[PDB]
């Protein structure tokens, strides 16, 4: 029926892959200790 | 001479005059304390 | 001679047309490839 | 001299806003 | 570096479970265009 | 009828009305700098290049003519101080009256053409209609101005027929109008190479000939003539303010750097030689040389030159002025006189303490001095309570070394830190401050107010680009868009292609 | 047919995201611009260039961190990957503030890209270009503030640094060094940013409370077609409201919706101007009457003069920590106080 | 110098409803020029082009006079298609309580810095 | 107080110049046929 | 494919996702580097 | 309208998630241990809580020479 | 309209309005002149900007 | 010389003032019904 790889589905992860890995490098981060 | 067909009149509205008196007036009460310094 | 500045222009030169190249062979080749639909 | 200027300008403001209330162009339904 | 590898061995793993199970429409899709 | 801010689109197509209108804008610019040359020239005192020259004396076309060769007055007086110098009619004087004249000349003719606009020239052949060949045009002006462009550099700049251009040592103090050969090698790149704007006039001459003829010959690609619609007079409005709006830019930028086309003779020194110490290093550098061939320290102080002196001092920062702060340099600290003398501070145990100097960035700024390695030994406070490093428990002096001063040194603690608050815009100088009533705030030079009004007009003619390219592109809808705009093109789903019927 | 043709073709494909020959420079610009900011406030520091903390890898909250400016030693450089201060040193390129050239860089080419994006699209569906035209006054302000300002000035040290606090310091700098609150350019766009907000809000709840009844609900939205010939509310009673409250009213709904671009556009255009000035310092920082007055006489007092004393404590308190590169030691007996404070 | 002494003793740039007032008069001058240039860029061609385009429109019309589908044609391609306003009263909605929430919460900041909760 | 001297006609004619050109512009306005 | 998981689950479980990730964001200026401690 | 599956579509289904309750975890703990094994700091160039300074100086390693800036980032790290 | 004696010298130089060259005609020759003088202009701005530095090229008033 | 600081503005207004009022008349007969 749909499409799955298009211009759309290239932007979306260009924003979204990038997002979900620095959420879980500042998530680390609130457990740094000096 | 023969009249030239570019010719066009001009217009300004009663309410153009007062925004732009108003424009004028405004920006005057702003710059003169700059101009008298 | 070549300064190491002038060898850092020529590789950020180079650099750019790559990147330009890349994406219009790219943009080239996809809009061959998917092409609009137009009644005869 | 100054102060006359200012004043001048803010009465000719205020006159201004009389003559656009009071004698604008009146509005016309068409 | 050892953390580069432990680092993107994640993405890589994630990256190959969504092409194994979209595969039959990646290359599908992809033979249908042309 | 048309709104006020379309009274001048009657011009456009009009070409004898436009021409007329043309020559009017360019006879009013000519008779401007006519006039401000004339202003400059009953105002302007020729007496002292060194502590008095044009750029403390708000001069602003005065350096634009010195700097491609006009340097005498018909009275007898050169830029450069010298007299009995005949510079022949094309003294400041007979430049502005050549601009004068010209202004009237060309009004003379904006008349003719404003009165005789229906010209045959001006229709087009097959149809009658008024009708600009603009690509033609571009060729015919572009191959003149490569033609002027070439003469200019290998005529004038060279020397070869005509005066040069301004040269000077890096330093200004010894400026003069040279021959100047083009530099053909990669230093003709160089922003502060002479030889290199030779160079440029010569080839970018050549270039703009021989591209001046190809677009006399060739036609435009029809690709390219309906793409930026060159039928339409306005697409060159859109496409010459962006060019201007570049050429302003780099004006400006030129001017606040400095280059060889902006020297510091004519339009003062720039706000980057008081950030880097410029002159201050080079002052320190004679002395030294000086002491080292067995100079006294006041020997060596009185060889440094007074215009070398007036540089490394702050006033004179195109940095320092403000935007309602009107008028000459000389307004503000005052007309310089002399020099005063390098001062020196000592403190009680004889250290040597320099006063730290105010940053451009400052309106107002304290004293404080340290030692050599900038260890803090003496200030004047502001809280007194508390105080542990004023001029009077530190015990300083201040002795001065060249100039008016040389020779003398000043205990008196008042009078040691007045001349401690001089100390921090550089060297010291005095000033007349009666014969202009000046009032004591720095005000900038030619170099600043250039470098403002063109950075200014720049960016506003960026929007005069924006504005008339989106005219010559959109035109069609300038009144508004078509009444029965099809739904079916700016709904979604309708169009392979946004905007083509032809897709579906 | 020809190759482009049939690129352009496909740049112009009615898709979810619109792409055209303006998204060539507009995506990557705009993505790096973005990208290179989260990864700076992320993970980089601004400890050399500045003495500071900057990333939430440091410890730094949203409101604190930044990209921040070179060293005021970079002077102007564009501090390009491969120059000759990074030397293609990814990790010395991050140090030395090689991230603020790239993104206010990439940010001046991605705006531009957005701009013929505006115009593209509107020469696509058929209307006028007004919305790209409206934006060259963001453009007039990214470029005044972020690019001619510093070129003014000893280097892009001075320039903003990319933070919610680095911004909230650049405005209070502006004041203490500038007296820029004093500048009419920046008054002039204080009227077209508040007199936009005005117009925003009034006109937003003029149309809605002279609505038409033109359904049942008491929820009022649903009872609106886009494809409508009727207006959804009534010009005639909001000009008589407005006449009888205010004195004056718009009767010219063109006339009203080009003043709502006119005033915010004209607004943001007069503060760049003043920026420009003050990248040569070219201020309004004093009136020279009021000087002259308060110098001869100390009972002279105005709104004008407490001000400067304000600006002269910004000056000194924050000078040292804020422009390293002077090594700036002040001691305390020279601070600028009033009593006990 | 209220400002600048508020500064002083409340860190108001610090503070989020201070920061919500600058979003909304920003967000206000960009709506209104948003507003502006989308309702200019589709007005329905009325006029020749001597004329002001605002004769067009005559007080009192019941027609609309530009076309909203064409606005939102062209600003939903800016963005995408979801991001756009096809609603009038939704939008209008919208323009009215952005900067008026704004100005609502920046009152309330110097309201409540007022009784020293200051900024961060 | 020691203002500029020059502002007084400076403002004066920042005045006059634009409001008389204003006021040429619709007075001609009014007298055109109805 | 699509419909399976109800459109309110999947926006009730992203929504509780934000709520834990930008509270853990709170609790870190509590504690560890920038608490001020 | 553009052809595209619509959102609401992949998000609501089962394959989706089987995708991305995959895709999305792995992201988030490779961010995490870029932080956890310390490369994020050598990546950048961005001190750790115990390299701002040394034991003795208490002065900021601000670079001052713009050609060999460079290396001058060096010579304060090796004082470290 | 009128003809002048200098309008009938010109005349040819006026005559061409609308003239164009089928297609594209010189556009690739004129596309590889443009990038020429972008890269020209990058060059000129990085050696004022101190971003490309030559042997021989002192970007300072000292040694011109 | 030491002239009076008034002479100019009175001057310029001595001219602008009468010189606008015949402007202000001449257009707007220009503009009227021919
Ligand atoms: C609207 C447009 C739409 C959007 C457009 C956005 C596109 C963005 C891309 C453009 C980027 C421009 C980069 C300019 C870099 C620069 O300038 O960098 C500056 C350099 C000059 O370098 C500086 O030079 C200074 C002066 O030095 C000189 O003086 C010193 C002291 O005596 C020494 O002698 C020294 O050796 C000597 O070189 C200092 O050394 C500074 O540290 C150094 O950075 O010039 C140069 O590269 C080139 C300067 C000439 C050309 C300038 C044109 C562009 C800028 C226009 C604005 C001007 C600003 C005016 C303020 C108002
Ligand atoms: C490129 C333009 C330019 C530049 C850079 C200079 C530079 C200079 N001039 Mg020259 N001059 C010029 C054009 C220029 N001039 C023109 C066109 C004239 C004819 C009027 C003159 C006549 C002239 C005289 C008679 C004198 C000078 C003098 C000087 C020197 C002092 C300048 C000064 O104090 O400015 C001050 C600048 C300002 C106060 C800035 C004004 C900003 C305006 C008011 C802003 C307006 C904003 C607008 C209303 C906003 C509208 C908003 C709306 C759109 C919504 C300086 C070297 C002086 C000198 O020293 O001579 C030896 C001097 O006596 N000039
Ligand atoms: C080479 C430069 C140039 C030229 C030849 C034009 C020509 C034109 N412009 Mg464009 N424009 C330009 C640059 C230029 N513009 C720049 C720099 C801007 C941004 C400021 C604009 C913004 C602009 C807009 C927004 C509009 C035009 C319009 C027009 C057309 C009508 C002009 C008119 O009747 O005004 C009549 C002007 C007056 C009766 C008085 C103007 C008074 C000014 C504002 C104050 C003082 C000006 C002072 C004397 C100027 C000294 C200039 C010097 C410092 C450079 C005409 C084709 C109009 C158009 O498109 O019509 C279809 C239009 O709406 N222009
Ligand atoms: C359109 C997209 C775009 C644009 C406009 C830019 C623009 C820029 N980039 Mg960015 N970049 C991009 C995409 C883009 N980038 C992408 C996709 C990536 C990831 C790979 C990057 C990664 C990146 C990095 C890591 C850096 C930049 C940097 C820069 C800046 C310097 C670039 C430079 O000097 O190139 C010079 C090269 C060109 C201009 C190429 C021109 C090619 C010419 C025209 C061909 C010449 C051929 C000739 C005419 C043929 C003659 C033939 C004849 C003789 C027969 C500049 C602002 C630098 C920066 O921001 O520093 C602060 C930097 O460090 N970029
Ligand atoms: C028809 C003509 C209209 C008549 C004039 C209309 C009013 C003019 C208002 C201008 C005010 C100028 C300053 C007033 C104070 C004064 O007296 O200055 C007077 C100054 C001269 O300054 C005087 O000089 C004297 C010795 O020569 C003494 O030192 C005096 O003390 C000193 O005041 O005149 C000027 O300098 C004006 C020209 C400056 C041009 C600078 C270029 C930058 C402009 C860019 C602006 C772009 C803004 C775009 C925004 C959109
Ligand atoms: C398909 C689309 C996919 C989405 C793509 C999205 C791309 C753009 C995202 C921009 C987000 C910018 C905010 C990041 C904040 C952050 O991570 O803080 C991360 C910080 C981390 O918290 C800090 O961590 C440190 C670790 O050493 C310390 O522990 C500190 O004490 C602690 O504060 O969290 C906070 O500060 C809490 C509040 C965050 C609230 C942000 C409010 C945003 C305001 C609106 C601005 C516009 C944003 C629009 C986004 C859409
Ligand atoms: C080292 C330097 C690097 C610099 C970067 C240089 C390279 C990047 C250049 C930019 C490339 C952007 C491409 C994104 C588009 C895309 O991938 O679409 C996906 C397309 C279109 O799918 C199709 O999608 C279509 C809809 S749409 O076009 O996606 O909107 C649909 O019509 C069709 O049926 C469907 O099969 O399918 C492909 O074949 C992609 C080929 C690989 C790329
Ligand atoms: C606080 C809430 C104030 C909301 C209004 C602001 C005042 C504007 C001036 C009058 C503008 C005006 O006249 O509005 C009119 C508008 C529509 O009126 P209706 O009559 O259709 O509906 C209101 C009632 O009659 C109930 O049907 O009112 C609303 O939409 C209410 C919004 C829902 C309220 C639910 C709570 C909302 C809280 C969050 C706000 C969301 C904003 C979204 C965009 C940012
Ligand atoms: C952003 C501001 C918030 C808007 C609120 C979202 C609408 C909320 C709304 O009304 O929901 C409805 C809308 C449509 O959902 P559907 O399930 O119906 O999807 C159908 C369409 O996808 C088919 O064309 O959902 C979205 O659009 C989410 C898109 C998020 C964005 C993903 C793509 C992002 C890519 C980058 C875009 C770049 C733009 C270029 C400009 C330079
Ligand atoms: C006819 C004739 C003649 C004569 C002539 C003449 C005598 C001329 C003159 C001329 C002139 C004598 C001219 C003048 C001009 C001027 C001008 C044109 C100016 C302008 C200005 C402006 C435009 C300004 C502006 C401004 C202001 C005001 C303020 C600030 C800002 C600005 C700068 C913007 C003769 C016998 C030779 C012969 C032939 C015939
Ligand atoms: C720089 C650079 C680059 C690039 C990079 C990139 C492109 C990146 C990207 C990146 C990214 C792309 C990232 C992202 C991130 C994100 C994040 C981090 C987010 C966060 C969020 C949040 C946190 C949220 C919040 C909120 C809001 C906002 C509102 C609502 C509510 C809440 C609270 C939830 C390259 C390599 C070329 C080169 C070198 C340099
Ligand atoms: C005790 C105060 C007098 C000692 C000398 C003061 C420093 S020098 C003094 O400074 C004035 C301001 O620049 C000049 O106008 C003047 O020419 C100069 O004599
Ligand atoms: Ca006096
Ligand atoms: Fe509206
Ligand atoms: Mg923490």
């Amino acid at each position: 029926s749909y499409p799955i790889f298009t211009v759309r589905w290239v932007a979306v992860h260009t924003l979204a892959v990038p997002t979900i890995f620095f959420l879980g490098a500042i998530a680390a981060m609130q457990f740094i200790q000096r | 001479m023969e009249p030239n067909p570019n010719r066009q009149p001009v217009e300004l509205n009663r309410t153009s005059l007062y925004l732009g008196l108003l424009l004028i007036l405004v920006l005057a009460l702003l710059f003169s304390s700059y101009f008298f310094n | 001679t070549i300064t190491p500045s002038l060898k850092g222009f020529f590789i950020g030169l180079l650099s750019g047309a790559v990147v330009l190249g890349l994406t219009f062979a790219v943009l080239i080749a996809i809009s061959q490839i998917d092409k609009v639909q137009r009644s005869l | 001299m100054e102060t006359i200027t200012y004043v001048f300008i803010f009465a000719c403001i205020i006159a201004l806003f009389f003559f656009a209330i009071f004698f604008r162009e009146p509005p016309r339904i068409t | 570096d050892w953390r580069v590898l432990v680092v993107l061995l994640p993405v890589l793993l994630a990256a190959g479970w969504a092409v194994r199970n979209i595969l039959p429409y990646a290359v599908k899709q992809v033979q249908k265009l042309l | 009828g048309l709104p006020w801010y379309r009274v001048h689109t009657v011009l456009i197509n009009d070409p004898g009305r436009l021409i007329a209108a043309h020559l009017m804008h360019t006879a009013l610019v000519a008779g401007w700098a006519g006039s401000m040359a004339l202003y400059e020239l009953a105002t302007f005192d020729p007496s002292d290049p060194v502590l008095n020259p044009m750029w403390r004396q708000g001069m602003f076309v005065l350096p634009f003519m010195a700097r491609l060769g006009v340097t005498g007055s018909w009275s007898g007086w050169s830029i450069t101080g010298e007299t009995g110098i005949d510079p022949g009619f094309w003294s400041f004087e007979g430049v502005a009256l050549a601009h004068i004249v010209l202004s009237g000349l060309l009004f003379l003719a904006a008349c003719w053409h404003w009165v005789y606009w229906d010209l045959e020239l001006f229709r087009d052949p097959r149809t009658g209609e008024p009708a600009l060949d603009l690509p033609k045009m571009f060729g015919i002006h572009l191959f003149l101005a490569g033609l002027l462009c070439f003469g200019f550099g290998a005529f004038h700049l060279t020397g070869l027929f005509g005066p040069g251009m301004w040269v000077s040592d890096p330093y200004g103090l010894t400026g003069s109008v040279q021959p100047v050969a083009p530099e053909w090698g990669p230093d003709g790149f160089n922003p502060y190479n002479p030889g290199g704007v030779v160079a440029h006039h010569i080839a970018a001459g050549i270039v703009g000939i021989i591209a001046g003829l190809f677009h006399i010959l060739v036609r435009p690609p029809q690709r390219l003539y309906k793409a930026l619609r060159m039928g339409n007079i306005e697409t060159v409005l859109s496409s010459s303010i962006a060019a201007v709006f570049f050429a302003a830019f780099v004006v400006a930028g030129t001017m606040w750097y400095g280059s060889a086309t902006t020297p510091i003779e004519l339009f003062g020194p720039t706000r980057y030689q008081w950030d880097s110490s410029y002159f201050q290093q080079e002052i320190n550098r004679r002395v030294q040389a000086s002491l080292a061939s067995g100079a006294t320290l006041e020997e060596a102080w009185s060889a440094i030159p007074e215009k070398l002196a007036f540089y490394d001092y702050i006033g004179n920062n195109p940095a320092k002025g403000g935007l309602f702060r009107t008028g000459p340099m000389n307004k503000g600290d005052g007309i310089a006189q002399a020099w005063k003398g390098h001062a020196v501070f000592r403190n009680k145990e004889g250290e040597e303490l320099f006063v730290r100097r105010m940053p451009a960035f400052f309106e107002s700024f304290p004293v404080i001095l340290t030692d050599k390695n900038g260890v803090v030994k003496a200030d004047i406070p502001f809280r007194r309570a508390e105080s542990k490093y004023s001029f009077e428990q530190q015990g300083v002096t201040v002795s001065f070394y060249g100039g008016e001063l040389n020779g003398q040194t000043f205990t008196d603690p008042p009078t040691v830190k007045s001349y401690a608050r001089k100390a921090i815009f550089g060297e010291i100088f005095e000033f007349d401050t009666e014969t202009l009533n000046s009032d004591g705030i720095f005000r900038t030079s030619p170099r600043g107010w250039f470098t403002f009004a063109h950075a200014v007009f720049a960016l506003l003619f960026f929007f005069g680009h924006i504005w008339h390219g989106a005219r010559t592109l959109f035109r069609d809808v300038f009144s508004g868009i078509d009444p029965e705009l099809s739904p079916e093109q700016v709904e979604w789903g309708f169009y392979q292609k946004v905007g083509d019927v032809t897709t579906r | 047919r020809g190759w482009f043709d049939i690129l352009d073709d496909w740049l112009k494909r009615d898709r979810f995201v619109f792409v055209g020959w303006s998204g060539i420079l507009l995506f990557p610009c705009a993505y790096l611009a973005l990208g290179g900011w989260l990864t700076g406030t992320t993970f980089v520091t601004s400890w050399y260039t500045h003495g500071l903390a900057s990333s939430y890898l440091e410890g730094c909250n949203f409101l604190t961190v930044a990209v921040s400016t070179p060293a005021n030693s970079m002077g102007h450089s564009l501090l390009l990957l491969w120059g000759p201060e990074a030397q293609g040193d990814f990790t010395r390129w991050c140090q030395l503030g090689g991230l603020w050239t790239f993104i206010a860089l990439h940010g001046a080419f991605g705006l531009i890209g957005f701009m013929l994006r505006q115009f593209e699209i509107a020469r696509l569906v058929g209307v006028r270009p007004y919305n790209a035209i409206a934006f060259s006054a963001p453009i007039a302000v990214f470029v005044s503030v972020f690019l001619i300002y510093p070129l003014g000035q000893s280097s892009w040290f001075f320039a903003p640094s990319f933070g919610v606090a680095a911004i909230f310091r650049f405005l209070l700098f502006f004041q203490g060094f500038h007296n820029w609150t004093l500048n009419p350019f920046h008054m002039m766009g204080v009227a077209g940013v508040l007199g936009g907000a005005l117009l925003c809000a009034i006109h937003g709840a003029t149309v809605e409370n002279t609505l038409f009844q033109d359904g049942e609900g008491a929820s009022t939205f649903r009872a609106f077609n886009p494809t409508q010939a009727e207006e959804t509310y009534s010009m005639v009673t909001a000009n008589r409201f407005w006449s009888q409250i205010f004195g004056i009213a718009f009767s010219n709904k063109r006339w009203l919706h080009f003043f709502m671009l006119f005033v915010p556009v004209t607004g943001l255009w007069m503060s760049a101007i003043g920026v420009v000035g003050l990248a040569l310092n070219l201020r309004s920082y004093d009136f020279i009457s009021q000087e002259i007055r308060a110098a001869e006489d100390p009972e002279f007092e105005t709104f004008y003069t407490k001000n400067l004393l304000l600006n002269e404590g910004i000056r000194a308190w924050m000078a040292p920590q804020d422009q390293p590169h002077e090594n700036f030691v002040f001691p305390e007996e020279v601070l600028p106080r009033g009593n006990a404070l | 110098n209220f400002m600048l002494v508020f500064q002083a003793e409340h860190n108001i740039l610090m503070h989020p409803f201070h920061q919500l007032g600058v979003a909304g008069v920003f967000g206000g001058a960009l709506f209104s020029a948003m507003h502006g240039s989308l309702v200019t860029s589709s007005l329905i061609r009325e006029t020749t082009e001597t004329e002001s385009a605002n004769y067009g429109y005559k007080f009192g019309q019941e027609e609309e006079t530009y076309n909203i589908v064409a606005a939102h044609g062209y600003f939903g391609r800016l963005i995408f298609q979801y991001a756009s306003f096809n609603n009038s009263r939704a939008l209008h909605f919208f323009l009215a309580a952005w900067p008026v929430i704004g100005i609502w919460f920046t009152a309330l900041g110097i309201s409540t810095m007022a009784f020293n909760l200051n900024g961060f | 107080m020691e203002v500029n001297q020059l502002g007084l006609i400076a403002t004066a004619l920042f005045v006059l110049v634009p409001s008389v050109f204003l006021i040429i512009l619709y007075v001609q306005t009014e007298s055109q046929q109805k | 494919e699509g419909g399976r998981i109800p459109l309110w689950i999947v926006a009730t479980v992203a929504g509780m996702g934000v709520i834990v990730i930008v509270g853990l964001f709170f609790y870190g200026a509590y504690a560890g580097l920038g608490s001020s401690l | 309208t553009t052809g595209e599956r619509p959102f609401s579509d992949i998000i609501t289904s089962v394959r989706y998630w089987v995708i991305h309750s995959i895709t999305i975890p792995a992201l988030f703990i490779a961010g995490w241990l870029f932080v956890s094994t310390g490369l994020a700091y050598d990546v950048f160039g961005t001190p750790r809580p115990d390299s701002y300074y040394a034991q003795e100086q208490r002065s900021i390693p601000l670079v001052t020479d713009r050609f060999e800036a460079k290396q001058q980032v060096e010579t304060f790290l090796e004082q470290l | 309209a009128r003809r002048t004696w200098l309008g009938d010298i010109l005349r040819p130089l006026n005559s061409e309005y609308g003239k164009v060259a089928p297609g594209w005609g010189t556009t690739p020759l004129m596309a590889v002149f443009m990038g020429l003088f972008l890269v020209f202009l990058l060059i000129i701005l990085e050696i004022y900007n101190s971003t490309l530095i030559l042997d021989g090229v002192n970007v300072s008033w000292k040694a011109l």
